[PDB]
């Protein structure tokens, strides 16, 4: 596909950072999104 | 100049390496954390502990004390919280410090300006012999500091509790770039190799912040909100999850959050409601720390009447991502009892 197809369509992990300090606010991976 | 970046990486590879843990419990369940809430925590609690229990407090959280002097650590820490704590005009984002103790402790006057002025922390007097109400009394602090996102934080209160630590932080913002809801359409998310569940995922065509680097064989996004923050994914390829988390690193980061290039794609990604609610304690153990925890705990920082000890460090937090930005929330919850 053009442009290229990105799809999060499985476990990714992630992150919150604040720009200012650069500190990590939150830091996650998601497994399953319909586990709560 | 500032104290935060002196810091900023400790706490990061902190986190890092806590989550290293989080994953070697599971691979099967979702994660979510407040690196900062975790570890502000510990912090200010360090100040009230003596040789072995205090070293394995500020070393287990990656200081190393040689190379910076402990002073240092909470002068810190003080400015990363005052920084933080500041008015984002678009960006909502708030931590605070409690301390609960009874009636009957008097403590170490010193300890008690030190929270007070380094980690600008609160100071509330209870009485623990009403457990039901001293309950409540913490936990609408949580309520009301994370606005009504985190509300359980402590389940079973001890009966002989001398003293809690709290703190929370709350997050709310939106993107710079936010998805169009009419686009918002319901997709598989393929969990597991036979596990499938509907979703949905929220869709935008255009300029975004994306690459992939073969390094950590990933895709990267990078999505701004509106003020000074910055939410990063990371897409592993097929295979490369584990890869992924043992290449992640501060400085890695660090670049990524120097590049502001563009390039198109066709970006899909889920809405989400996710918590985690953790007991800390095992795992703060793998990281060594373990002292505090238990019968040669010294925290005759606090109190002199009596040897207290930590029995529960419990820590949960709360995050929802739509197209409209993210609110997101975190509190730890400490426990101190006698012998
Ligand atoms: C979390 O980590 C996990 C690893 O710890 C990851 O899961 C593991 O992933 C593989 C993925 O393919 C799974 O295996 C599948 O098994 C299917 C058949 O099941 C029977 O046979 C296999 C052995 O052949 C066995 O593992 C099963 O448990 C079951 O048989 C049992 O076997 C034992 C031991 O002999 C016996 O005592 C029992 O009597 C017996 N029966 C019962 C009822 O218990 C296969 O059909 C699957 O094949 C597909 O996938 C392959 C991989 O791509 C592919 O090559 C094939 O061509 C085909 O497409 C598959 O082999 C594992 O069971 C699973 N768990 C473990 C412990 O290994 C998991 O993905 C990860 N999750 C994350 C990261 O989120
Ligand atoms: C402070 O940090 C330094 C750098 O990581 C540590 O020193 C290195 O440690 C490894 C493992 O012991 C050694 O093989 C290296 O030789 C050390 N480098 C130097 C220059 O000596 C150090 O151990 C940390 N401080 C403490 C007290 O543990
Ligand atoms: C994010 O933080 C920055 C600091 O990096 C904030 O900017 C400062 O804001 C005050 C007024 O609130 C000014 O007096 C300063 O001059 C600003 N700059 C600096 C370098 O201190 C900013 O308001 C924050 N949010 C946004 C949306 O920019």
């Amino acid at each position: 596909s053009i442009p290229p197809e990105v799809k999060f369509n499985k476990p990714f992990v992630f992150l919150m950072i604040e720009q200012n300090t650069k500190s990590p606010l939150f830091m996650g991976k998601v497994v399953n999104p319909t586990q709560k | 100049h500032p104290t935060f970046n002196k810091i900023t990486p400790n706490l990061a590879e902190f986190a890092f390496s806590l989550y290293r843990q989080l994953a070697h419990q599971s691979n099967s369940t979702n994660i979510f954390f407040s690196p900062v809430s975790i570890a502000t925590a510990f912090a200010m609690l360090s100040l009230g502990t003596k040789a072995d229990t205090h070293d394995e407090i500020l070393e287990g959280l990656n200081f190393n004390l040689t190379e910076i002097p402990e002073a240092q650590i909470h002068e810190g820490f003080q400015e990363l919280l005052r920084t933080l704590n500041q008015p984002d005009s678009q960006l909502q984002l708030t931590t605070g410090n409690g301390l609960f103790l009874s009636e009957g402790l008097k403590l170490v006057d010193k300890f008690l300006e030190d929270v007070k002025k380094l980690y600008h922390s609160e100071a509330f007097t209870v009485n623990f012999g009403d457990t039901e109400e001293a309950k409540k009394q913490i936990n609408d602090y949580v309520e009301k500091g994370t606005q009504g996102k985190i509300v359980d934080l402590v389940k079973e209160l001890d009966r002989d509790t001398v003293f809690a630590l709290v703190n929370y932080i709350f997050f709310k913002g939106k993107w710079e770039r936010p998805f169009e809801v009419k686009d918002t359409e319901e997709e598989d998310f393929h969990v597991d190799q036979v596990t499938t569940v509907k979703v949905p995922m929220m869709k935008r065509l255009g300029m975004f912040n994306i690459q992939h680097c073969k390094k950590l064989s990933s895709w990267v996004l990078l999505m701004k909100y509106l003020g000074n923050a910055t939410a990063i994914f990371f897409l592993p390829d097929e295979g490369k999850l584990q890869h992924l988390e043992n290449e992640l690193t501060h400085d890695i980061i660090t670049k990524f959050l120097e590049n502001e290039d563009r390039r198109s794609a066709s970006l899909h990604l889920p809405k989400l409601s996710i918590t985690g609610t953790y007991d800390l304690k095992s795992v703060l153990g793998q990281l060594g720390i373990t002292k505090v925890f238990s019968n040669g705990a010294d925290l005759s920082g606090v109190t002199e009447e009596a040897p207290l000890k930590l029995s529960k460090a419990v820590h949960k937090a709360v995050l929802t991502i739509d197209e409209k930005g993210t609110e997101a929330a975190g509190a730890m919850f400490l426990e101190a009892i006698p012998m």
